[PDB]
């Protein structure tokens, strides 16, 4: 299945993703693929965090899905 | 005035669900409109 990742919003990508994937997967993939630690992100569903459940399977998130990806700078 | 680029800051809040335009005011006059230290805030600091 597949769905759009904002990335602080403006930048919409689509992620190719499994239901039954770990979240710590979802987070290795954008940390591997967009060259950023995972203690700099958090992922929000509509204003909830998505932490200690555990799959998209486990929230029932599903395709064509609006997540929006938080990424904090150390300054700058 | 620059007050544009906070109004315009407040609204790509509001598609994350910060669906509220004093919280994310207070959020950005505590940095001076830099957002990434806004956001932190408004995820509880």
């Amino acid at each position: 299945m597949q769905i759009f990742v904002k990335t602080l919003t403006g930048k919409t990508i689509t992620l190719e993703v499994e239901p039954s994937d770990t979240i710590e997967n979802v987070k290795a993939k954008i940390q591997d693929k967009e060259g950023i630690p995972p203690d700099q992100q958090r992922l929000i569903f509509a204003g909830k965090q998505l932490e200690d459940g555990r799959t998209l399977s486990d929230y029932n998130i599903q395709k064509e899905s609006t997540l929006h990806l938080v990424l904090r700078l150390r300054g700058g | 005035g620059p007050e544009v680029r906070f109004q315009q800051q407040l609204e790509q809040l509001n598609a994350m669900g910060f669906l509220n335009r004093e919280a994310n005011l207070q959020a950005l006059i505590a940095t001076g409109g830099d957002i990434n230290a806004a956001i932190e805030r408004l995820l509880g600091s």
